């Protein structure tokens, strides 16, 4: 029943500060080691942070050292992370993981949380048609943060759908289509840090 | 100091025997540990101290260490064990930890050409002042692919953005958009608008068109 | 004389309880075990559980971080622990200063001092009780000479200081410190040094060793407790060639013991098959103090150890 | 790979100081005693010098005889000598070059000043001169033999703001002279082919973090550690009775432990030794246990070697 | 599935009043003392208040020590502390400060519950400054006149509203806020599988929700589980499980949402710390019939 949960990733402005949790159950940290490692968007792993309350001793990685501060609370067996000075490079998915006295190799992992560090502001999508001229699909546009989920016909029409990874633009938005292909139909998006839901028709060319 | 990974990624079959090799700037003895993440899931850990396999982990995953050289090997790959793969050093006389740039395991099948589709802006999305027009590359296969735009028979650049999906569980193929960005006022300056779609899997090169607001 | 500590359990009296002996014998286990009786029999009195062994363990022995401020022990309501790291706090008042042998037990002196201070008072962050995990015999009679050797110290500093801020009031402030912390050491009833030793021909010589050289700084040592006692002839099973070998020469021993401190407190321990960590083993393991270990009834409490 | 004693460490020519240290009562006594004896019947023509550092002392206890500031040869042996600082008496030699004697020699540090101080004037005995080949600590617990082993490092950087300071105010070679001598053992101490620690432990939960925690801590002062004792092992699967619950349930802890020992310290003399049902006391049974640092103690083969202690 | 506990109540940090109320003689003196006790055991850190607001008192008798107006320790715990307001005392000592009728107005019916509530504000007015316990559980009277105390905030309120002053309005308006704050307010309920209690329960949860009161948590007490005595038999036990069960399916249906812990009849006596402690475990890890069962006879005579 060992698991790791972490909490507190949202959006920060530049220069902001954030403050991540990892609750702990299933063994007492304190006899572990706990650490931060992040992945920002289509990059590799990166360890930036470890605790190891039996020896007193942390770590950071020279890319946040001095911005970052790494705590654990043994009475709430709960890891903390406290990020300060953020910056967009920071923009990464953050998990919390263990590791032993012994073997300092990550065995259990939380299952991640989101930090978006950017000046932009949340904004919900707007959604556009992409009508079959059979493929088919929706352009979700311009929202902020990640991420978004699009079902189809509420989640009976799976088979056929190719949800592209979304792209940042040069405005700071995310955009990125969902496509279908049926034979010769309405799209749902779903973006709750804005709290927006859309229901978007896409039909033929009226002519 | 920097854990060199190689191949950033490869391709093969299910039943190919694989191996995945990290190099490590200095000695850090048997100090490696060997981690799979699929797409959206956290990592998990396959094999530590180079060799030793972690309780759960199937059989066909090995490890083996030659000085500063640690090896991955998946014996018989199976449908499953396509991912990304990261090797870890941890040495005992320093508190750091750190990652191989990773190795993305896909896998290997038949050339697909793609099925191209074109998508003008939307009628809302004009409406609206802006233009997005979408050109579709569907269940293609090898990943490689060069999408180029034409307006009016002029190259465009700088104003277009790709993006591709991962491999399809079934079909293994890939999927790849590109979008034209505009202003209203461009769009409306010109009258055909093509996608040019660069393709292994075609003898030549297929365009798909259309003329702005011709129904 | 009970082969218990009940009496020192239950004691209202006593400030200063001082937990010492050999290395390895069991002090941090016999001082956290201590201060759970103390703080479950007296609800009412806030006890304080320091250590001054610079490997501190009481942390490890909890299973939860200690450090230099005091912090109440989970699942406890009126026992604390307290880990002073030398470079921590020297920071907060010179890191060549924290490397320093005998920094450590100027830093616990000066622990003592504040409290005295507080409880003289009546005022700021007290305890009733301090209870003290402390490092082996050899520096730990280094500390409780301190009284002695600060005394005769600033003695002499008194000249060579009048040699050249107002400065012979700090050192007629600090002799009084100083001698009132010598009064209350030295007072059977506020204070005593509870030995902890196994029955073991190294632990003898050097448990007598300490406790005559405690009594010679007029210090009160009434209770010793033998830990990792076998009691093999009660196991229930008359096999095991090292058990039985290993306990004959004990019991040998515990005769002697037995004999020469009839004026103590001898209380005995058995060695656990588990491990005695967190707050429930502890507490579980610390009920043998309070009332002593009948091998033939108690044994199952052996393997009763969480895990 | 790694073999698992100290042969290597026996038999070698060039070591001068050998710290042997850990946790409260692991065995560093019983260890330092045991690897004194081993150098000193492997290497005949050399002078070997065992000090407790320990202020409670039990080289006396061990060998059953008295030791004090001077050193004495162990009875029984010709190259085998001990010693054990007295603070006071080692003060009072210096005070009967009375007061100043007695009231530092109570202060706390004592004891780690006058070891260091027998470090140096075994340094300045060694330049000059016939004297000790191989010098062993038996040393206090780790919290304190820690203090002792930065004292090199410790008293250099004093020195720095003590000449500056004490020039203004007010000889001065004086100063230069132990400067130079304490730059001189840290010189030593620093070099793995003339120092290095030896660690001893238990395979108990409570000394794995004390020993990892000293390790770290002796690396960090470039201190040379490549050995681990694991002392009191009870190997219960061979003891060909298999019973006793209390000893099958502490191996089964034991055992699990030695795991996490081996995987982390595979670049170390992991040396493990058992637990004996006699008294690891005197001559006799000091050197019977003694053999198994330099050739590993077999559970299978040396099984009867634990009862066969003299008593 | 809602866990059939009280475990996330029991370890709760955030609630600062807990109501323990229901029909009459379904067991809320019984289950307010195994809350109280269940919840001092698990946060000794912390000091809990045990009130009883129905002017016949048991806690006393409950414990078997002698409880006042002035709140008292429980013997055997640390944590714990026990308060019997008692109305004629409260207006003599009131008086007497006066000083510094009364017979008559401890005599008016609601007085009990203004003297109650009275508390209430005595501890919030030490809260909201530094000039106490950190929660507050009751043991109320039974379901009408409990109601009318809940209520309470609301009727001052509004009526004062209508209406040295500010300070009662202002004390007023931050028990009406706390109270109807699910964090730190919430009603336990107390049921017996019978069709008497069945539908007056049923009414008194939906009362409390409509005054924005937060209740979650259903004690079904005095179960037989004839199923699992071992007997299988004795004819009255089983037609009355028999009857039980049938009422237990239809509340565990209705109520999906809540905590719904079932506590079995136990044959000795629930009496003395020692015996409400042995039952209130059951408030924590649910009881299972099969393997729980032998707790049933193991209380202490
Ligand atoms: N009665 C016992 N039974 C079983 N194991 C024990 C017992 N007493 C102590 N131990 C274990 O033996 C080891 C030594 O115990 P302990 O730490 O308390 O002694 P210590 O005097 O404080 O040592 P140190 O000198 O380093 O401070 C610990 O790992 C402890 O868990
Ligand atoms: N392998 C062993 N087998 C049996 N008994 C042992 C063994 N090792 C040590 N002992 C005994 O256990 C006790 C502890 O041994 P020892 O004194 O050498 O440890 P220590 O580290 O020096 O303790 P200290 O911290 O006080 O200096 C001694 O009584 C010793 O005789
Ligand atoms: N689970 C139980 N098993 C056995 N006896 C019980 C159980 N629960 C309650 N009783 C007994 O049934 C009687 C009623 O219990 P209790 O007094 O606690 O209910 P109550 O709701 O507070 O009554 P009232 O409305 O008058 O205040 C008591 O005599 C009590 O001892
Ligand atoms: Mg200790
Ligand atoms: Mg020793
Ligand atoms: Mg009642
Ligand atoms: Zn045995
Ligand atoms: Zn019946």
């Amino acid at each position: 029943e060992v698991q790791l949960v972490e909490s507190g990733g949202g959006l920060v402005q530049p220069g902001g500060s954030l403050r991540l949790s990892c609750a702990a159950s299933g063994f007492n940290l304190y006899y572990y080691s706990i650490h931060w490692v992040r992945q920002a968007p289509g990059k590799g792993l990166e360890w930036v942070a470890s605790i190891s309350p039996y020896s007193s001793s942390t770590s950071y990685a020279d890319s946040v050292k001095g911005r970052f501060t790494i705590s654990a609370d043994t009475s709430k067996n709960t890891a903390y992370l406290q990020m300060n000075s953020l910056r967009a490079e920071d923009t990464a998915v953050y998990y919390c993981a263990r590791g032993r006295w012994y073997r300092r190799a990550l065995d259990y992992w939380g299952q991640g949380t989101l930090v978006t560090v950017s000046s932009a502001s949340t904004k919900g999508p707007s959604v556009f048609p992409l009508a079959p001229s059979a493929a088919l699909g929706c352009l979700v546009k311009d929202y902020f943060p990640e991420p978004v989920t699009v079902s189809w016909n509420s989640g009976a029409l799976t088979s056929g759908v190719h949800t592209f990874p979304a792209v940042l633009q040069s405005s700071g938005l995310y955009s990125l289509s969902s496509v279908v292909t049926v034979p010769s139909y309405i799209c749902n998006v779903n973006h709750k840090p804005s709290n927006t839901k859309v229901d978007k028709k896409v039909e033929p060319k009226s002519c | 100091i920097q854990m060199t990974q190689s191949p950033s990624s490869l391709s093969a079959s299910v039943g190919d025997r694989v191996t995945i090799t990290c190099r490590a700037s200095q000695s850090v003895s048997s100090a490696v540990a060997w981690y799979q993440q699929k797409p959206g899931k956290a990592p998990k850990l396959l094999i530590y101290s180079a060799s030793s396999l972690y309780s759960g982990v199937p059989s066909r995953f090995s490890g083996s260490r030659s000085g500063t050289d640690f090896t991955l090997t998946i014996s018989s790959l199976q449908p499953e064990d396509f991912a990304t793969y990261y090797c870890q050093q941890y040495p005992y006389y320093s508190s750091l930890i750190t990652f191989g740039q990773g190795t993305k395991v896909e896998i290997k099948r038949t050339v697909a050409a793609p099925s191209v589709f074109i998508f003008p802006p939307s009628d809302s999305q004009l409406k609206s002042g802006t233009a997005s027009v979408v050109c579709l590359l569907n269940n293609f296969y090898p990943r490689e692919a060069k999408v180029q735009w034409k307006v009016d028979n002029a190259l465009q650049s700088g104003n277009s953005q790709e993006s591709v999906t991962e491999q399809d569980s079934k079909d293994s193929t890939y999927s790849l958009s590109s979008t034209l960005t505009l202003s209203k006022a461009d769009y409306e300056k010109h009258k055909v608008y093509a996608c040019e779609v660069t393709h292994q899997g075609l003898s030549s090169p297929v365009t798909k068109s259309f003329n702005r607001g011709e129904c | 004389v009970e082969p218990n500590l009940h009496s020192l359990i239950t004691s209202t009296t006593h400030k200063w309880i001082f937990v010492g002996g050999k290395g390895g014998v069991g002090k941090t286990t016999s001082s956290c075990s201590i201060a759970i009786q103390m703080a479950l029999s007296q609800p009412n009195k806030q006890f304080l559980l320091i250590s001054t062994n610079p490997a501190h363990n009481l942390s490890d022995a909890f299973g939860e971080k200690f450090g230099k401020d005091a912090r109440k022990v989970t699942g406890m309501n009126n026992l604390s622990c307290m880990e002073i790291d030398p470079s921590a706090a020297l920071k907060d008042m010179a890191d060549l200063t924290g490397s320093i042998p005998g920094i450590d037990e100027a830093l616990s002196f000066m622990e003592v001092m504040k409290h005295i201070k507080r409880q003289e008072q009546g005022e700021g962050e007290t305890f009733d009780t301090v209870i003290f995990d402390t490092a082996p015999t050899g520096h730990t009679l280094r500390f409780l000479q301190l009284p002695n050797t600060l005394s005769k110290l600033l003695e002499k500093f008194g000249e060579i200081t009048n040699k050249l801020v107002d400065i012979s009031g700090k050192l007629n402030e600090l002799k009084a410190n100083v001698e009132t912390i010598r009064q209350q050491f030295t007072d059977p009833d506020l204070t005593t040094f509870v030995c902890v030793c196994i029955s073991e021909f190294l632990s003898l010589y050097e448990t007598e060793r300490l406790i005559q050289e405690l009594i010679s700084y007029d210090m009160d040592v009434n209770s010793i407790i033998v830990n990792q006692l076998l009691f093999a002839e009660n196991d229930q099973e008359h096999n095991c060639k090292r058990c039985q070998a290993r306990w004959k020469m004990q019991k040998k021993y515990l005769d002697q013991i037995d004999e020469l401190y009839e004026d103590f407190h001898v209380v005995k321990m058995p060695l656990c098959a588990g491990e005695i960590r967190g707050l429930n083993n502890l507490t579980k393991f610390s009920q043998f103090l309070n009332k002593e270990y009948n091998p033939i009834t108690d044994g199952k409490v052996i393997y009763e150890l969480e895990d």
